[PDB]
């Protein structure tokens, strides 16, 4: 959830 | 048609299209489904008159707290998405394949935001998520919509990373090397372990969440050493920082990184310089340092990436949602209103 990827 | 994942010849024909397309993205390769092993893959494509693939969309379906799945084609589809009539045709194929199981099909292609393309998509019945949800910050969309991308085609004669930069930046890049930082790379379990040590340390230090090592092992298993490379910066045998870059389509993308606590001797700059060097050595068009939150000196992701990218960040069109169950869509998705 936090940079995507 | 829908791709039969059990027919290796079909799968190879779909991969060849993906790997050779100027619009190819690693998150649309079928190996991404191996990384995202907790999602279910559904892939579709269209063919021209001669039966060649001309467009393809790799979807992954995820659970939700409702009875419908979330269908997501990360950085897809693989085609020119501004050809909206062709996009509609590929999306109709995707919707047939989903067979009423998903409430939405979302895709977030790396194409620039414009008013005309936003309005076209909306005219064609899609719901778009971009400047209307920007106040919610970088995670308003799944992938960052603002990204720092270096266009290497503006430097056709560059031989080394330093050839791309003004003297003040050449100084910043040379510093770690002058101070004894050395960078090795490869895609074995050894480099993965060095990356994972620095990744979990950085995540603890920043108080952010982090993925388990098995995510990266599945990525290593899916992608060969010409596609995935882990760069490891050390000084006199002390591990300092690392990064993982993926070469796919027109870009090498700096995707993951970690660094140890305290003084890292500017090792993160030495990792960038070597990834850039890989892009130059392979005549790759773009080097993507990926997302930021805002084009602002208040944003530490932008402060670091602006060392390497002096152009404005690319701002993409954001999330394009084909709404399939509007009752569930309204429950699960907010429009920034």
């Amino acid at each position: 959830a936090x940079c995507x990827x | 048609p829908v791709l039969n994942l059990n027919d290796p010849q079909a799968v190879e024909r779909y991969e060849e299209f993906m790997r050779q397309s100027p619009y190819g993205q690693v998150t649309q390769d079928l190996g991404w489904a191996k990384v995202k092993n907790n999602w279910e893959p559904v892939d579709v494509y269209l063919e021209d008159d001669q039966g060649a693939i001309i467009a393809a969309m790799s979807m992954l379906l995820g659970d939700t707290p409702t009875d419908k799945k979330f269908a997501y084609a990360s950085k897809g589809p693989v085609m020119d998405v501004t050809d909206v009539d062709l996009l509609d045709r590929l999306v109709d194929e995707a919707v047939k394949a989903l067979d009423g199981r998903a409430y939405v099909l979302r895709f977030d292609p790396e194409v620039a935001y414009s008013d005309e393309f936003n309005t076209t998509l909306q005219d064609h019945g899609y719901v778009t998520r971009n400047r209307n949800v920007a106040d919610a910050g970088m995670h308003a969309t799944i992938q960052p919509r603002l990204n720092m991308v270096l266009d290497l085609t503006k430097f056709p004669d560059a031989k080394t990373t330093l050839d791309l930069y003004p003297s003040k930046t050449k100084s910043k890049i040379k510093r770690p090397f002058r101070d004894g930082v050395e960078v090795h790379s490869g895609n074995s379990a050894t480099e993965l372990d060095e990356f994972f040590k620095t990744y979990t340390t950085m995540a603890e230090r920043h108080g952010i969440t982090h993925r388990p090592i098995e995510y990266f092992q599945r990525m290593q298993a899916a992608f060969d050493a010409d596609t995935m490379r882990i760069f490891v910066a050390e000084r006199e045998g002390k591990l300092l920082s690392t990064g993982i870059a993926l070469k796919y389509g027109r870009k090498i993308w700096y995707m993951y990184a970690g660094s140890m606590d305290g003084n890292t001797y500017y090792a993160p700059y030495a990792v960038q310089s070597e990834m850039i060097q890989w892009a130059l050595d392979t005549n790759t068009d773009l080097y993507d340092l990926g997302g930021i939150e805002s084009e602002s000196t208040d944003d530490s992701l932008y402060v670091f990436k602006h060392v390497f990218v002096k152009d404005a960040p690319r701002e993409y069109i954001g999330e394009i949602d084909k709404v399939l169950d509007p009752e569930v869509y309204a429950e699960l998705v907010k429009d920034g209103h």
